[PDB]
């Protein structure tokens, strides 16, 4: 089931591949470049974090989110592939990184200050 | 101002600032206590009193309040959805995506969302949804 | 406020005082605007203890299983801790607690003390099993044993049926013995008859024992269709539990024998 | 057992093994006297007209005995 | 307007019947502190001040050295009118 | 005999003079539909221990000295268990437990001050009062469920 | 406090190595690493990871935060490659 | 451009540096000291926010879907009620010309009319009767609001005894079920989706009957002019050569036997709507009018509660009966439009910053010591409290005989085991404590003794005597 849902998207990134147009053959590219470096899709990290927002909310927003999203193609995802997504601990580096493109010197003082903190709880 | 809203150590002076806050608040919810207490008849009350203040509080407006008294697509585009259109529920919520309703009030109101794993002071978890972009 | 508290009753407005009160209870000295220390509070609790029968204790223990166990088995002990250090109030013993970091981030979440509502939901549930179906079962056993044995008992409430029988071998003991009258010691005879006979034996100290898996080494009744058929014959003709109203025991036409048969001789 | 009659003398049908076991099962958990003495001719029935007696159907009937026991001592116990 | 003496004679009974210097069986309608209660002349000011708990109302200095009974006791506070 | 449904069990009761607590098998507490409770009883022992007790002795309580028959050791275990069952509860397997008294004193004031006023009994509840501001009535109280509709999409007539 | 699933030998035979394990899970407690459980047989054990190949992501690590903590000598190459990821059962080691 | 999808990292930088410059300005205002330098920076933000807005406009136009689907939606509807008023426009031009030939004047009239419209690109009748609907409605929410003010001294208060989503539904369909007299429900749901601008009046009516207890149908003349408001605005060879679209092959007929329950889910979708614009316009009623009747002058109050007793009087003797030009006023609306969409933006980050110091308040709000209790009168229990309980003892002795009517005592507190009862003797003050007296008349001998002795007691510090250190409070009345 999920190879199959996996060729009705990628039946859109051919069409757009083979479209003519260049947003839509550079976008294609994009998707393709992604797939073949291993990189994964921000749409499961959107499903996941969609679908534990869906099982940890009321039954209002339960109702409002199944409601929202009854006519979008969502693939059939089982608790356990959330799971293994939510408890995997995040990299340093790359939040490292992202605070550093983010915020400039302040984020340099913010990370110096982080650091003070790990050092402070070593001993 | 408008060159003050970019990364690339630009606005230092409020984006210490906001960086700081996401601390002190990690260090509070965390490291404080003393914030554990069962609410009782004072903190009902002027708890209370601090709800009627702050609506009390009205914004100031700016001077855009004030007002005195074959056609293109595009421009009767905008004079029809004025006219026929005066509360759109679409587009309020698409404002709610910009200003990122109880933005840094939500990571700690949700249910299972902390891990007990980034439960220390050390812990990098309220930069989580920082992107450069 | 008006807005939170528009129409309740007085029980409504006695039980929300009371909650308040105890709300804002705090031990420091006498004289300084605090209404007892924390010595005095252990002093009440002394006496308090001191004061009380068996039925005390026990009703003491029953609140400390009801209420406080399912909070202790979810908190952490630094949990404890510092519930200590709200008891004895001392500045300094809070500020010696709050230097140490390994204090501040061990306190329990609100998401796993979630769970102390539903152990007490099911410690509460066993207790309401006991107190309140008890009566109700002990009543119907008790007028007409014949009309609602304890099989029918426990299909038509669903419990079990060693758990009905506990119950009501201990309803009858807890009503002996909150009374100074000797139980009836023929009752768990009658209601665990072939527990008393299969179960209960006498023990020495410095050995340990076994259970027999079957009483006799024999063949068995499904390598043969007759003694399959003889074996659906006889539970056919046999009951399924057999309590003392029934036809075998018949025979105990005086009550000098009822009580002579169910009475230190039983295992005779 | 009017229509298993009727579906046997008249219509000369062959009962399958399932509603052999029906007419077991309906025999044993019925705790009138008797019940038993008839999923014996039941099992005759099947034992002397080719129908397969599986081991499951045995200990099926043991455990349908034994639980339908209550049944029979509450007609007992209304005598 | 007045309570009747019935009633404020049985709520005076229990006040002296709780005191733990006393005895429950000794007390009589017409009986005195010192003499047959066997009471010091410190309680008989105790005594005064569990009535003036008992009946809400306060009871003068002058009035409390006038009562040195039970029979007084019960009269004086039937004549009292702003007992409820 | 009769006396096996519940309508002759209480007019029985009736004629005895007692009147049923329990009137039908909805009022009735079920213990087969436990689960941390048996799990608790299996590995470690009797959490309650005084559940059975005629006279004081058939109590089952850790000893007062210590070591591993000590409180601390029976409390860490069945804090294990209950760990374990939420565990269960945060992958989904168990439904999401309502607001304890306990938990309800420990979280943010603000928290607190939000659940008096809307009367959430569970945490999803909570939070359908945090995200939808414009459901609760005027003096901060919950609306039921039934009274909001979300929008429905013409891309599920396809 | 040890656990009853996990935590358990399957052999008779006494190592004699306790007091180490001890020290070794005095050693690796932190913060944290007095509430979960003690293995005095941690050496001895070998739990194969289930988890080989599948998504990594950026800005997550490949590790997670509920994982049995290695020993001084596993390493995970040691499980070959037409069995990495397929055992669901943990191992004990025996020295003949 | 700042609100499309590329900037958007840029665009929360500048969400929070406008929630921190709100965060100084509230702060500011609430404790009045010096608020003109934080309403200069957050002018400054705002022109900045409104020229990003005015090209965000645009970019949102070109890129964002949701704007071109709301935009393709508000078209429709456009032209929906332009062919629904164009055909009654029609029918009563069709009337008009076939009651009298002669209507030349009417006719360059209608001509007239119809090239303003084309011009203006709009329907200029329907926009004017639905600004007319619009008008009737406010007037009508004004005057209730008023009343509701004025007689019973109340406002609007949406409690749990309002009409439901349910009834609301019910009683809309029993409304249009009376009017066509045949209906499904996809009839109800074309209509409603076809009005789509309706400003609706009858549940707030509902709920000013059910507080006031009068009829509201014919009483005022604001019903009676949104009523007459509602009554005036209420071949196959071509076919084979008209392409067909593929889109509309993709989706179901209307009149399709699977579709039921997404009309029913579309018919409760669109009536929460209408209750949740109702709710918002009576919110608002009562919160910009209705501050003015707390400070309402006590005339007005008097005489109208004078009224509301006459109309108490009334329903009572009613029960006694019973029994060059065009483009600057186009960029004037361009701008009128685009500082609408900046104080919409800045109305909901302003709510934003409001909640946000709301949770940050209730935080440092846990810290502060409770209240003090007043000084209350000893509690005692007087003989007259256990003569008048003694039937009550006696009920709750015999009830906590049986074990069915143990816990149905009526008085039962409690204390860690124990369960409190009905005192049967007064507990008095004064009463008791003569045998500590005398014990501390052999204590205070024995200090005596000691201190001309001169003996010390057992260590009040905690040696190994005595771990748990015991120390008697040390008096100053009691200092030798």
């Amino acid at each position: 089931e999920r190879l199959a849902w996996l060729r009705d998207v990628w039946a859109q990134i051919d069409a757009d591949y083979r479209s003519g147009d260049s947003a839509r053959q550079e976008t294609a590219a994009q998707e393709i470049s992604a797939a073949l470096r291993g990189e994964p899709n921000d749409y499961m990290r959107w499903v996941y974090e969609t679908k534990r927002e869906l099982r940890f909310a009321g039954p209002v927003g339960r109702r409002a989110i199944q409601e929202e999203l009854q006519a979008a193609e969502l693939p059939e995802v089982l608790d356990e592939e959330v799971n293994r997504y939510h408890d995997l601990k995040l990299n340093m580096m790359e939040i490292e990184r992202e605070v550093k493109a983010k915020y400039g010197v302040a984020g340099q003082q913010h990370w110096a200050e982080l650091q003070a903190a790990k050092d402070e709880e070593y001993i | 101002c408008f060159s003050s809203w970019n990364d690339g150590s630009e606005g230092y002076e409020w984006k210490s600032r906001a960086l700081s806050e996401k601390r002190s608040l990690a260090l509070e919810f965390l490291g404080n206590v003393n914030k554990r207490v069962s609410i009782h008849d004072a903190i009902r009350l002027k708890a209370d009193i601090n709800k009627k203040a702050i609506s009390n509080v009205s914004c100031p407006s700016f001077f855009s309040g004030i007002e005195g008294a074959h056609l293109s697509p595009s421009d009767a585009s905008l004079l029809k959805e004025e006219f026929l259109c005066d509360y759109d529920p679409s587009d309020t919520k698409r404002m709610a995506k910009w200003v990122n309703l109880r933005s840094e009030t939500s990571d700690y109101q949700s249910y299972g969302a902390i891990p007990e794993g980034e439960r220390s002071l050390w812990s990098a978890w309220y930069l989580r949804n920082i992107k450069a972009g | 406020a008006s807005g939170k508290d528009n129409t309740m009753s007085d029980d409504d407005v006695i039980r929300n005082i009371i909650k308040e009160r105890w709300k804002t209870l705090e031990f420091g000295d006498r004289n300084a605007g605090y209404p007892c220390t924390f010595g005095d509070y252990i002093q009440f609790l002394n006496e308090w203890f001191k004061s009380l029968d068996e039925e005390g204790m026990q009703r003491l223990r029953e609140h400390f299983d009801r209420r406080i166990r399912p909070l202790l088995a979810v908190m952490s002990p630094v949990d404890i801790l510092w519930l200590e250090a709200l008891t004895q109030n001392s500045p300094h013993n809070k500020e010696q607690l709050q230097r140490k970091i390994a204090f501040q981030t061990s306190l329990g979440t609100p998401e796993f003390f979630d769970m102390s509502k539903r152990l007490r939901y099911e410690i509460n549930e066993d207790y309401k099993v006991r107190d309140e179906l008890g009566p109700e079962l002990f009543a119907l056993w008790s007028k007409a044993p014949e009309r609602w044995p304890p099989e029918r008992l426990s299909k038509m409430y669903g419990l079990d049926f060693t758990l009905v029988r506990k119950i009501l071998v201990w309803h009858h003991f807890k009503a002996c013995y909150d009374a100074c009258v000797e139980p009836d010691w023929s009752l768990p005879k009658r209601l665990f008859a072939l527990e008393w006979i299969r179960d209960v034996r006498a023990r020495k100290h410095g050995l340990f024992y076994g259970k027999m898996r079957f009483a006799e080494q024999k063949i068995t009744f499904y390598s043969d269709r007759f003694l399959f058929r003889d074996l659906v014959n006889r539970r056919e003709a046999s009951y399924a539990n057999v309590w003392e109203m029934d036809d075998p025991y018949r025979f105990l036409q005086t009550e000098q024998d009822y009580e002579d048969y169910w009475g230190d001789n039983y295992d005779v | 057992e009017k229509l298993f009659q009727e579906m046997i003398l008249k219509k000369d049908l062959s009962p399958s093994r399932r509603t052999y076991h029906c007419m077991i099962f309906m025999h044993l958990s019925s705790g009138e006297e008797g019940g038993t003495a008839r999923a014996l001719r039941y099992l005759e029935a099947m034992e002397r007209a080719g129908i397969q007696v599986r081991p499951s159907l045995l200990k099926k009937i043991v455990r349908v005995n034994n639980a339908a026991g209550y049944k029979r001592d509450m007609k007992r116990r209304a005598r | 307007y007045l309570l009747n003496k019935d009633d404020v004679l049985t709520r005076v009974l229990e006040v002296v019947k709780n005191f733990e210097k006393v005895d429950a069986s000794k007390v009589t309608p017409q009986s005195h502190f010192v003499n047959d209660l066997g009471l010091n002349s410190l309680d008989v000011v105790e005594v005064v001040f569990a009535i003036e708990q008992e009946f809400i109302l306060d009871i003068p200095d002058h009035d409390a050295e006038k009562i040195q009974s039970i029979t007084d006791a019960v009269e004086y506070i039937s004549q009292n009118p702003m007992a409820k | 005999p009769k006396g096996e449904t519940f309508e002759e069990k209480n007019e029985a009761l009736r004629m005895m003079g007692i009147t049923s607590s329990f009137q039908t098998k909805d009022l009735v507490p079920q213990p087969d539909r436990q689960k941390l409770l048996p799990l608790i009883r299996r590995e470690e022992g009797e959490i309650a221990g005084s559940l059975w007790a005629m006279d004081g002795g058939e109590l089952s309580y850790p000893k007062d000295g210590g070591g591993p028959q000590g409180w601390g050791v029976r409390l860490w275990r069945e804090r294990q268990l209950v760990k374990r069952e939420y565990q269960k509860v945060l992958d989904g397997y168990r439904p999401v437990p309502q607001l304890s008294t306990l938990g309800n004193s420990v979280r943010t004031a603000g928290d607190q001050l939000d659940i008096e006023r809307s009367g959430a009994q569970t945490p999803g509840e909570l939070s359908d009062y945090r995200n939808f501001p414009d459901n609760r009535f005027d003096g901060g109280q919950l609306k039921p469920e039934s009274e909001a509709a979300p929008a429905v999409p013409f891309s599920a007539e396809l | 406090f040890v656990d009853l699933e996990t935590g358990t030998s399957l052999y008779f035979r006494d190592t004699r190595d306790s007091a180490e394990a001890i020290a070794h899970a005095a050693d690796s407690k932190g913060i944290k690493g007095m509430d979960n459980a003690i293995d005095l047989y941690n050496e001895y054990r070998i739990v194969p990871d289930l988890y080989p190949e599948g998504f990594q992501w950026k800005h997550k690590l490949n590790t997670e935060y509920n994982q049995w903590r290695s020993n001084t000598w596993l390493t995970p190459d040691l499980i070959p490659k037409e069995h990495r990821g397929r055992f669901l059962c943990n191992f004990q080691l025996n020295i003949v | 451009s700042l609100f499309d999808p590329e900037n958007v990292h840029r665009l929360e930088n500048a969400m929070t540096h406008v929630k921190q410059v709100f965060a100084d300005y509230v702060h500011k205002k609430r404790e009045g000291v010096s608020t003109e330098a934080e309403r200069r920076m957050l002018a400054n933000l705002t022109a900045e926010l409104n020229l990003e807005t005015q090209k965000h406009l645009a970019n949102m136009f070109k890129y964002a879907e949701m704007r071109l689907r709301q935009v393709k939606l508000e078209e429709r509807h456009h032209q929906l009620a332009e062919i629904e008023r164009l055909r009654r426009m029609a029918q009563q031009r069709g009337g008009v010309k076939g009651r009298k030939g002669g209507s030349r004047k009417m006719s360059r009239m209608e001509r007239l009319k119809r090239v303003i419209n084309r011009a203006v690109g709009l329907d200029i009748a329907v926009a004017e009767t639905v600004l007319t609907e619009m008008q009737a409605q406010e007037e009508f929410l004004q005057f209730c609001e008023v009343f509701a003010r004025l007689t019973l001294g109340s406002g609007f208060k949406h409690t749990g005894k309002d009409e439901n989503l349910s009834a609301y539904i019910e009683s809309l369909r029993k409304l249009y079920s009376m009017d066509a007299a045949t209906l499904s429900t996809l009839d109800v749901v074309q209509y409603y989706s076809s009005k789509e601008g309706a400003h609706p009046v009858d549940w707030a009516k509902r709920w000013y009957e059910r507080a006031l207890l009068l009829p509201l149908q014919s009483t005022p003349e604001y019903q009676k002019l949104l009523q007459i408001q509602q009554r005036d605005e209420s071949v196959a060879r071509i076919k084979t050569q008209k392409v067909v679209n593929l889109v509309e092959k993709m989706f179901m007929d209307p009149k399709d036997k699977r579709l039921e329950s997404l009309h029913e889910k579309r018919l409760r979708y669109l009536a929460h709507m209408q209750m949740e614009r109702q709710i918002r316009c009576v919110r608002e009623n009562a919160k910009l009018f209705d501050g003015v009747e707390n400070m309402p002058e006590a005339a007005q109050c008097r005489e109208l509660y004078e009224k509301i007793m006459e109309k108490k009087t009334a329903q009572c003797n009613m029960t006694s009966p019973p029994e060059r030009s065009i483009a600057e006023e186009l960029r004037a609306l361009h701008q009128q439009r685009k500082e609408k969409m900046t104080m919409r933006i800045l109305g909901i980050i302003e709510n934003d910053v409001k909640t946000e110091m709301e949770w940050l308040q209730n935080m440092e709000e846990a810290e502060r010591p409770p209240l003090l209790p007043i000084p209350e009168n000893m509690s005692y229990v007087s003989a007259a409290d256990v003569q008048a309980w003694r039937e009550l003892r006696e009920d709750d002795e015999r009830k906590a005989a049986n074990p069915f009517e143990r816990r149905r005592r009526t008085f039962q507190p409690e204390l860690l085991g124990q369960a409190w009862s009905v005192p049967n003797k007064p507990l008095l003050f004064w009463g008791t404590g003569v045998s500590a007296v005398q014990q501390a008349l052999r204590h205070v001998a024995e200090d005596a003794e000691r201190k001309r002795q001169g003996l010390l007691l057992a260590p009040p510090y905690p040696c190994a005597e005595n771990p748990w250190g015991w120390r008697l409070a040390k008096d100053i009345l009691d200092d030798n």
